[PDB]
């Protein structure tokens, strides 16, 4: 029962984590070996940059345009900017674009996705000059298709780069994200690493470290196995042939996601994968994007992402049960996540019901130990001392993800805030009631027993460590040490207006 | 606030086994430390055996390999198994209970609860 | 937004070397194309150009292009002289906002700088 569950948890989690670490290390070594053999000033591959956005801050859009203009790639054909809207408010983005780039702004009255002639020559005539499109407001997916059509009409290009309207790119991000495409002809898509620039909130730093760890281990293992699922925004690469082949199936699929938002980059990668085309991911290409600072917004978008995750894990299992020897790694990750969630729920229920101080201290101690080991590994890999803040991610995970997944599975099982936040409130109330019952049931003091002394010492040490971490974070905020160097200059530039 | 009562004892031959059980009435017996004491006719009570809420067993003066103490939370009672009794062990036994305490667990003043006690004799 | 100011020159016999430096004050986004021209009685002719990020084109093997890339100061020294290379050199800038293609036409260079020699 409990012994079997804890043993299975330990062995399976340790094996899976070791596998991810070794796979990420091997992928990094292989990528470094591939990069070390390339010649200097390599610009053989011709690529085009496509930018899509809607209701984007003009400052962030201007910074993204400047970062695109700061790229050192010497084989850039053109820049495609598509705005999902043709209203008076949407003209601010076009005006901002005219300040950073040419004034070649077009306002077609039709949408290529809903027109008989889907070719890009209907709305474009010259490919030498950069073009800006102000289409009627339809959605993010429609904007991507127009960019693909505009890039497809030029036979000179060989690949495309997809970034968000708020993405900040390094001077070598474009070259690094398109270099591995020519290394292996079987590679048709490359994923780019994404970082969070703003870290002025306790939630923002935690989600930034979570994203960094995700890109480091899961995407690294997927890159090593050449079966990457996380491909798309805010930084990615795609070859012209695969997008030309799969543009129609991607846009003809029924969409039930966010209205005029959340362009389906998941199903595009699924379409690439189901055709037997290998996909790799690189961490050298670095992209910068913002993160929400509201816990409620975080919870609701996690619920939406959990629903997505369900549909796309079914889809990717169906698509990856074709590779034969390979393709089972995604299914293994799926079962790993499902069993991890199930065992966390079972362990929490067991701890709530049995209410014994002996086992709870051991469980919290081993959880703290493994979290500290993970944080130390993250700090060693990132060469940054700020990665130790990941120990606080367990609290936000337990308090936000579990209600989000519960709501996601309840929605798809067999009043706007009732279906979004009532489940979280009930979960919090249940956790509080379980804690109160545990404290009341075990309310006693006995210093003549070593086991009680050991449990009390462990609890006191855990609380002391948590308080020390919180104090370190608080003093770091005042000294502005935790602030990203990119964030500081962005804040100064915003202050200068 | 728990009331301790005793039920057991009697006249037993030397070298035999005798069983004594104690019953307590309260709200939550699972969180009370339990202990046993004996009153010799000419001496003062000494700690012989005690069990805490975490099933920790304490023995002294050859009780480690002679007597066994256990408690049953379902029945809300505690019993002390005694094997191979000796003539000099004849004394009346009182049980003690405690909820809050420190390192001291042998003195009579450490425990704030006591029972009427049962008389055990060895022939 | 940007202004180009040159430096160096003078009358030098065919035996010697000269160094011309073009400086800018502003942001060039590290993507604009920088070119050089020799003559202002004939039309301006191409000399040398290279992107700020990297690369370089001639028409040479005699004149090389160097960039500090830190102080926004350029340099282009000449090895050996000929009787027909004496002219008013100009510093040229091409804006990449309109297009990313590299053109040898001086007309596409909207930004111009004053000459010294
Ligand atoms: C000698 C070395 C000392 C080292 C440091 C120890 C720190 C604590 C020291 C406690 C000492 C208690 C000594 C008893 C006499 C104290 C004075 C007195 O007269 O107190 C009487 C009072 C009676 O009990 P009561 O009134 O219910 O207590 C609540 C107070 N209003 O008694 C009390 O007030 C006793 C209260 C004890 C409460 C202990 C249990 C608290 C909860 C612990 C939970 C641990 C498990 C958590 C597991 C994880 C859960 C998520
Ligand atoms: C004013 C007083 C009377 C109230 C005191 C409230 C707390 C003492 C209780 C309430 C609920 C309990 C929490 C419920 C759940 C968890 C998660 C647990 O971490 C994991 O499960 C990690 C799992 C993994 O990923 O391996 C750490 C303990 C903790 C925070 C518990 C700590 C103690 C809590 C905060
Ligand atoms: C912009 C982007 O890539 N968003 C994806 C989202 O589509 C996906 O549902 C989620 C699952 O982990 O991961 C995010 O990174």
């Amino acid at each position: 029962s409990a012994v079997w569950g804890i043993s299975v948890y330990g062995v399976f989690v340790l094996g899976f984590y070791i596998a991810q670490i070794v796979f990420s290390e091997f992928n990094r070594m292989r990528l470094s070996d591939w990069i070390s053999l390339r010649p200097d000033n390599w610009n053989a591959t011709r690529v085009a940059v496509i930018i899509a956005g809607y209701r984007e801050d003009p400052f962030m859009f201007k910074k993204c345009l400047e970062s695109v203009r700061d790229s050192e790639y010497g084989n850039v054909a053109r820049l495609i900017c598509v705005i999902d809207g043709d209203e008076e408010e949407d003209l601010k983005m076009a005006e901002i674009y005219k300040q950073v780039y040419n004034d070649n702004v077009k306002k077609p009255g039709v949408v290529l996705c809903e027109s008989e002639n889907k070719n890009g020559s209907t709305i474009d005539s010259d490919v030498s000059k950069n073009i800006c499109i102000l289409q009627p407001h339809r959605g993010k997916r429609e904007s991507l298709y127009t960019g693909f059509q505009l890039a497809s009409m030029d036979p000179s290009v060989h690949a495309v780069v997809l970034i968000d309207s708020d993405t900040v790119l390094e001077k070598n991000a474009i070259l690094e994200v398109v270099y591995p495409l020519s290394c292996d002809p079987n590679i048709k898509a490359v994923a780019g690493e994404c970082k969070i620039w703003n870290t002025d909130t306790i939630l923002s730093m935690l989600v930034s470290w979570r994203y960094f760890s995700a890109f480091n281990v899961e995407r690294g293992a997927q890159s090593l196995w050449k079966t990457v699922q996380c491909v798309g925004g805010p930084l990615g690469a795609y070859t012209i042939d695969i997008i030309n082949e799969i543009k129609d199936p991607w846009i003809t699929q029924t969409f039930l996601g966010n209205k005029c938002t959340y362009g389906d980059n998941r199903r595009l990668t699924n379409e690439v994968l189901m055709r037997g085309k290998k996909i790799v991911y690189t961490p050298f290409a670095v992209g910068w994007s913002d993160s929400p600072t509201n816990v409620m917004r975080y919870i609701v978008q996690q619920t939406r992402w959990s629903k997505s995750w369900c549909r796309e894990i079914w889809y990717t299992l169906g698509s990856a049960w074709k590779h034969g020897f390979s393709g089972i790694y995604l299914a293994f990750e799926c079962m790993y996540q499902i069993m991890y969630f199930f065992l966390v729920m079972y362990l929490f229920s067991y701890i709530a019901i049995k209410a014994d101080i002996r086992a709870q201290t051991a469980t919290v101690l081993v959880s703290t130990l493994v979290t500290i080991i993970k944080s130390s590994y993250l700090a060693l890999r990132a060469k940054n001392l700020k990665a130790f803040y990941f120990v606080l991610y367990t609290y936000v995970y337990f308090f936000c993800m579990i209600p989000a997944r519960i709501t996601a599975m309840f929605t798809m099982f067999d009043w706007l805030w009732a279906k979004q936040f009532l489940i979280t409130y009930m979960w919090w109330a249940g956790v509080l009631a379980a804690g109160v019952y545990s404290i009341v049931d075990n309310w006693y003091f006995d210093w003549a027993d070593i086991q009680y002394r050991f449990a009390l010492v462990g609890i006191c040490s855990y609380l002391v460590f948590v308080s020390i971490v919180l104090v370190i974070y608080l003093i770091g905020k005042i000294t502005t040490w935790n602030y990203t160097p990119l964030q500081k200059e962005l804040i100064e530039e915003r202050y200068l207006h | 606030q728990v009331q301790l009562v005793e039920s057991g004892g009697g006249l037993v031959q030397a070298g035999g086994s005798l069983k004594v059980s104690c019953a307590a009435s309260g709200r939550a017996f699972k969180t009370y430390r339990m202990a046993w004491f004996r009153q010799a006719p000419g001496k003062e009570r000494e700690f012989v055996s005690g069990i805490s809420a975490l099933e920790t067993t304490y023995y002294a003066d050859s009780v480690k390999g002679r007597f066994t103490i256990s408690r049953d939370n379902t029945k809300n009672t505690v019993s002390l198994q005694m094997d191979s009794l000796k003539p000099e062990d004849t004394a009346v036994y009182y049980c003690a209970a405690r909820r809050y305490g420190g390192t001291d667990y042998t003195t009579t003043g450490s425990y704030d609860y006591w029972g009427q006690g049962t008389q055990v004799t060895v022939s | 937004q940007v202004q180009l100011v040159e430096s160096g020159g003078g009358l030098v016999q065919a035996g010697g070397s000269l160094r011309l430096a073009c400086a800018a004050s502003g942001r060039i986004f590290s993507s604009d194309t920088l070119a050089w021209f020799r003559r202002a009685g004939k039309e301006r002719e191409f000399v040398a150009a290279s992107r700020w990020s990297g690369g370089g084109t001639d028409y040479k093997g005699r004149f090389t292009f160097s960039r500090d890339n830190t102080r926004n100061t350029m340099c282009l020294e000449m090895n050996s002289l000929k009787p027909e290379d004496t002219a008013v050199y100009y510093c040229a800038l091409r804006t990449a906002r309109d297009s990313y293609y590299y053109t040898r036409n001086p007309t596409g260079y909207d930004y111009w700088g004053q000459g010294t020699q």
